[PDB]
């Protein structure tokens, strides 16, 4: 059991429910509740979380540690040393290598076929849910929207829509099915961090009214433009990002034929230095 | 003082301040004596440093030029000041090349030196034809050619085929066939057969440079490997 | 459920029952055993072993990621890159500056704590059972010894002594009560782990005599030389090293006293660092 | 022409030339007008990049100095080339100093800008202090703290507690008390509260310095921690 006994954790700063850097056994993160009556949806909500998080191990997903009832709900985790892919690619800019992009799509990839492989649909996969621990390793964390799969589909009841929109698939926004989301919404999602890799830039940077994106990528009409690749962006990766972004949902590839590509892509390629030379001893 | 001028070289060094370094070992050369092998290196450290520095920025104000097809008045900045790095860059290869022909090359004594001054003299030549356009050009481009050539047949007939030195010259002497003369092919077998032939003797390689030969023969793959693309 | 279906486990190289370089999802650590008919002996070892592994999630534990039953019994774990601090200290002598030597103390400790923290003890805590997985974070693993404290005297029943010697408390050796176990057990083979990263040695160097080891470190004769340690050794290193080394058990620091105090030796130390200067805010780009 | 000599001050900070960048900036100042605010950080920019890479060098090879305890000769040597880092440095810090009192500082018309350019010259005379030894160095220091204070007391009056500048002032001058005037206590609690005030008032905050102040934010909680050592 997980459960960690009132009294242990000792929450610190704050950085964004809501999440403090805490102490339990070392540094660790909490993402408590702050609302001191938990509703039964928000209750819900928690053991829905904890009981995803409960079910992976697995060096690219945030390592759950244990939750805590008692002062407050909380999910206390791993603490991560270093940002997330959103923080590296569109604040500080940092200017990583291809093999280095290649490899945290790599990364990406393994983690989400960990848990696409045990039938978790993450649900709200992004580039800040995604940290480059010790900016060495991908750790895919915010479990807050993930589900399991369920056998039947009279289980799916109602569920109002919540994410973030550039990540969110055609099919997702259209919300027209009782249960729109897949495997495949994931490697929608997963599709437009290949473009954040590939280009450096969030999708539909000259339009910045929110409805509109949602009607017009709901409609069809909207879609990223794959031109905006940097031009030392691997011709197999812009295809695999055009493909994990198709519009008809079942048209993307699934995880292991993510990383079969991937596998491949960095398998058959070139990271050289061209001018080479001769360097100083 | 020959020691002296060495001993503030190094501190030169540490403090990272090439254009000092380089002053230093450029009065020793100038002492008209031989140059012992850590001096020899202690120069080509200097000099590869202030004018790679040179090199560096020619190479980003260059590109700003061609990028800037008008916008002229941002290109005729871009070319100004290119030129003017230009000019800071033919006075670095100009003073080492006259030291090269005044003093380092005809006290060579030893054929390991020769071919490390010769090699030397076609890598200051290369930087001055990556940057010489015209009537210059070809004479200059010849110059480095040539030099690089004659070490080469030297090294052949009298250093071991994983000789740091045999190593380097075979991969500056392809860097200039694939980037100066560009010739693909020419320069994809020189390295070619460098690597292979000092893969075939292994047993020469010694424990005190070893290092060096093993890195060279990486750098020598890594340009084929980047060629053939 | 942790059990990984057939076929999917890849086994690979050796290293050293018996471990495998393998993969699954990526590069792991395969511990799977050569007996093709596990003994009930064997196969509760097993249920022990994932038993506790399972218990465990925390950066300093190696990660448990599952057990394959069909084929041969064997644990998946992840793989390290990097050396173990046996090899690091004895093989390759790595030059670790003191505040990393504290540093690697401080993380061995916290994996230790949290283990405790749990009821587990190791029972075979060594400096061949701690990685420094990218040469920057301590994993403690092996826990074919590990167990979980019984809240009742009437399972211990009977257990043959095994383990490696230069770790093993004089209680332990001597082997008197039904179970000499105890945290206390763990702090000292902590306690040699901090003689290793103090000294650079292995203790009792002088003595290659398996058997007199045994015996005279169970009856009290022999106990590491404290003298060995390097001067650049804290003396609150010293003393906390000598402090789990007590041959009286209770008389030695459980891990939060250990993970209190090595905090402090780390907090006022000699050490260098320190900058931030007017960092350049440069609010142009 | 003022947008000449600012264009090119862009070419030359992408080229990583910051005396030339420095050098068009000066003479943009010189033209005697107020500096927009986009002129005002390339100023800053080339001057900090330009004094800052002498003060590393002087660092270095104080460093050097002091781990030569005779070896007189080596200390010798390393004495002098300090010495020529010096005044370097010294032309560097009294060139931006007398733009602060002649142009910059006269010229300033809004709150922001004055704070800005006070804490610039709290700076400049703060690097000159980090090297000033004996009769030169009370005056220097009092007027790096006089600068800084004047500064300081118009930020607490006019600026939000997150602004990006009222934050850094608070970070230099928290410096300024630990290293230069060895009083840590003093740093200790202006840092402490110039952090804690920006935590009481993040709803100040606004999306296009929302970085900046963030950064100096844990900038001034780092130094604390190293500070409390």
């Amino acid at each position: 059991d997980w459960e960690i006994p009132d009294g242990q954790i000792t929450v610190g700063q704050r950085i964004g429910g809501t999440v403090y850097k805490g102490k339990w056994h070392g540094d660790v993160a909490v993402k408590m509740l702050n609302v001191t009556a938990p509703t039964p949806q928000q209750l819900q909500a928690f053991k829905n979380e904890v009981g995803v998080l409960r079910k992976t191990r697995h060096v690219n997903i945030l390592l759950f540690m244990g939750y805590s009832t008692k002062p407050q709900l909380a999910i206390v985790t791993q603490w991560c040393e270093g940002s997330s892919l959103y923080h590296h690619l569109h604040i500080i800019e940092t200017k990583f290598e291809m093999i280095k992009l290649i490899d945290i799509a790599r990364q990406t990839a393994q983690g989400m076929d960990y848990l696409h492989a045990k039938s978790i649909i993450h649900r709200d996969l992004k580039s800040n849910n995604i940290f480059l621990h010790e900016d060495l390793t991908v750790k895919i964390g915010d479990f807050g929207l993930a589900t399991v799969k369920s056998r039947w589909s009279g289980s799916h009841q109602f569920e109002q829509l919540s994410g973030s929109i550039l990540w969110m698939a055609p099919e997702v926004i259209r919300m027209q099915d009782k249960n729109p989301y897949s495997f495949q919404s994931d490697v929608y999602a997963f599709g437009i961090v290949l473009y954040e890799l590939m280009t450096g830039q969030l999708p539909y940077s000259n339009i910045n009214n929110r409805d509109q994106i949602i009607f017009m990528v709901g409609r069809g009409y909207l879609s990223p433009d794959l031109s905006k690749v940097r031009s030392n962006c691997p011709k197999a990766m812009k295809r695999l990002m055009a493909e994990c972004l198709k519009k008809k949902r079942d048209e993307r590839p699934l995880f292991p034929q993510i990383l079969a590509s991937i596998e491949l892509l960095a398998r058959s390629l070139p990271k050289i230095h061209r001018s080479a030379s001769e360097p100083s001893l | 003082d020959k020691n002296e001028l060495v001993q503030k070289a190094k501190l030169a060094e540490q403090a990272e301040r090439y254009d000092d370094m380089a002053a230093c070992m450029k009065s020793v050369t100038e002492q008209g004596a031989e140059l012992s092998n850590e001096e020899r290196n202690l120069l080509s450290v200097a000099y590869k440093n202030v004018v790679g520095a040179r090199r560096s920025s020619w190479r980003v104000v260059s590109s700003i030029e061609q990028k800037t097809e008008g916008a002229e008045k941002k290109q005729q900045m871009a070319r100004e000041y290119r030129e003017k790095i230009e000019t800071e860059l033919r006075d670095i290869c100009n003073d080492v090349l006259s030291l090269l022909e005044k003093f380092l090359i005809p006290n060579a004594s030893q054929a390991e030196s020769k071919v490390f001054y010769l090699k030397m003299k076609g890598d200051y030549y290369r930087y001055l034809a990556e940057v010489a356009a015209g009537d210059d050009k070809k004479g200059i481009v010849d110059q480095s050619q040539q030099a690089y050539q004659e070490a080469f047949e030297i090294s052949k007939k009298e250093m071991q085929p994983t000789h740091p030195i045999r190593l380097g010259l075979a991969l500056n002497f392809s860097v200039f066939y694939y980037e100066i003369l560009n010739s693909p092919e020419k320069a994809c077998s020189l390295a070619k057969t460098a690597f292979d032939e000092a893969i075939a003797e292994l047993d020469t390689l010694s424990e005190e440079s070893y290092k060096d030969s093993t890195l060279i023969m990486q750098l020598l793959r890594d340009n084929l490997t980047l060629w053939t693309s």
